[PDB]
């Protein structure tokens, strides 16, 4: 179990760690988060009490280094940093633990939610969307735009998701215009799963990463990305049985975890109704459909 | 975006554009089978592609053989329309390719956008006008060539005959849509109006009779009357 210590908490902030969150008051004696499960990526995220504008955060994997949080009063945010000095860092953590100034990552032992939301999420892969290679961790916020959004302005701060566009020459083989547009199997399988993604694990990874950025940061381009990726699979007549089955699981836990109150903005009515009721795979997402119908029958 | 009464004059500027109507592409007669069920028999159709400035009509004849062995024909028709329009653009010299294509039914936007991905500089647009191009099969010479076709075939017409020698494309288009609106609302009366006077003929290379300017006004008036009329008979006003 690993630890992200905080130098201090100078400004009142709501701190999130994966799907958990807690309030820290201005200059409360708070020195970070302990017992973080190894083996998963994690995201620590922030919403300032004074400006709920800009939720922001850091994707990290504790196996990839010792990371700490330190408020920067010039840039005005909690910054993730890497401590290269291993003994400096163990020593810092042990003192804070002894003085019990750290909250415990509060995982119930029955609980596979985080695993189920991040099964295909890998930091090394994540670092090729959020390009900032001098850091082992990755910063995202609510306002970062995607590579495709900038096509339709600063490329350094972009989310380089895979660009999916259903009315593109990439998506549409000359002479199969109608076939490929009504049945996206060639785009999903040959171009996407096979030429860029290579396997379904990688495709599922970005789909998962898009959702989480949508939910935690309300990053609108991630929501479009998450949605695009679902629609391409729902609109393909030929999808490996194991992908459909895995997709149903993935979406199920995503729908389960979404805040009830944020559903109106984070869920695209057209995409879901099409995926669950009109698409080729209208019959293949039994778990996802049951939870969608029982928790958000309004959207449908 | 879309095309309506506000930007109506854009049709007659010098940016090449084409209207595409797909309403006569897939045409069927519906009949009873010996077992008392219902079946459709397809008949030949046409794509109505019209340059509203010049009057050039690219009448692509859709032979019933294109449907043989196909399912979901009403949906295929939109994609076959789109394919034939994109083939037409591609056959045209660059300086003749349209800058816009305006589809008269919104269901054509996606089929055509997809078939025209190779032409990203050609804007595909809908319209909110209720244009009467479906009545193009009430023009005898157009109907005749479509029904006689034995194979796919493109036939070029000028739907304005020689009108542009005497009037403007705005005026020519308004006459055409009034003629077609009339034919759509009451074909028999509309046609009675057009031919009542045997002395006015249709030149072999024209679609419509050779009316003087003065005769056109009488004709245009009579067609307005018919349209208002049928509107009464229809609503009892
Ligand atoms: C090079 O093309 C784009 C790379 N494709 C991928 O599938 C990598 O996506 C990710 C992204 C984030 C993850 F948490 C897992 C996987």
């Amino acid at each position: 179990m690993n630890t992200v210590p905080f130098t201090s908490a100078p400004i009142e902030v709501t701190i999130g760690i994966d799907q958990y969150s807690f309030n820290v008051k201005e200059n409360q004696p708070f020195h970070g988060i302990k017992d973080i499960p190894i083996g998963h990526v994690h995201v620590i995220h922030f919403q300032h009490a004074d400006n709920s504008s800009m939720r922001y955060g850091y994707w990290f994997d504790c196996r990839m280094g010792n990371f700490y949080i330190q408020y920067d009063p010039k840039d005005g945010l909690y910054k993730m940093m890497e401590e290269r000095d291993g003994a400096k860092f163990e020593n810092i953590v042990h003192n804070f633990k002894e003085r019990q100034m750290m909250v415990s990552y509060p995982k119930i032992d029955e609980d596979d939610t985080w695993y189920n939301l991040t099964e295909f999420v890998q930091m090394d892969k994540i670092r090729k969307i959020v390009r900032k290679d001098e850091n082992q961790f990755s910063y995202v916020d609510s306002s970062m735009t995607t590579v495709q959004e900038n096509e339709l302005s600063d490329p350094a701060h972009s989310l380089n998701y895979t660009v999916i566009n259903f009315k593109s020459r990439e998506a549409i083989r000359p002479g199969h215009e109608m076939e490929d547009f009504l049945d996206k199997s060639y785009y999903l399988n040959t171009v996407m799963l096979q030429g860029i993604f290579k396997n379904s694990s990688n495709y599922f990874g970005e789909l998962q990463f898009a959702f989480l950025n949508a939910m935690f940061f309300g990053n609108y381009g991630s929501s479009l990305q998450w949605h695009a990726m679902i629609e391409l699979i729902c609109s393909s007549a030929t999808v490996p049985k194991h992908m459909l089955d895995k997709l149903d699981e993935i979406l199920y836990y995503q729908i389960k975890t979404l805040p009830e109150q944020y559903s109106d903005i984070l869920l695209n009515e057209r995409v879901w109704n099409i995926c669950l009721y009109s698409s080729f795979q209208k019959n293949s997402l039994h778990n996802t459909e049951k939870i969608m119908e029982n928790k958000y029958p309004e959207l449908l | 975006g879309a095309m309506n009464s506000s930007n109506y004059a854009e049709l007659f500027n010098n940016d090449i554009k084409l209207f595409v109507d797909d309403t006569n592409v897939y045409r069927v007669t519906v009949h009873k089978t010996f077992e008392g069920n219902v079946a459709t028999k397809a008949i030949n159709g046409c794509i109505f592609t019209l340059n509203p400035k010049t009057g050039h009509l690219f009448l692509k004849i859709i032979h019933t053989s294109v449907w043989a062995g196909q399912k979901r024909l009403s949906q295929l028709a939109k994609w076959k329309t789109a394919e034939e329009v994109s083939a037409l653009v591609r056959s045209l010299p660059k300086e003749e390719q349209p800058k816009q294509i305006i589809v008269t039914r919104k269901a054509m936007l996606d089929p055509l956008e997809v078939h025209m991905l190779d032409f990203p500089n050609i804007a595909i647009r809908p319209t909110e006008l209720r244009l009467p191009f479906s009545a193009a099969m009430s023009i005898d010479k157009l109907s005749d060539v479509v029904m006689k076709a034995t194979e796919p075939q493109m036939v070029l017409f000028n739907i304005y005959d020689d009108w542009l020698d005497r009037i403007s494309s705005y005026t020519a288009f308004s006459r055409l849509t009034l003629l077609l609106r009339a034919l759509k609302t009451n074909e028999e009366s509309a046609k009675m109006i057009l031919l009542s006077d045997p002395t006015i003929t249709i030149k072999s290379y024209h679609l419509w009779p050779s009316f003087t300017d003065e005769q056109w006004i009488t004709i245009e008036s009579q067609m307005r009357d018919l349209i208002l009329t049928e509107y009464g008979r229809k609503y009892n006003v």
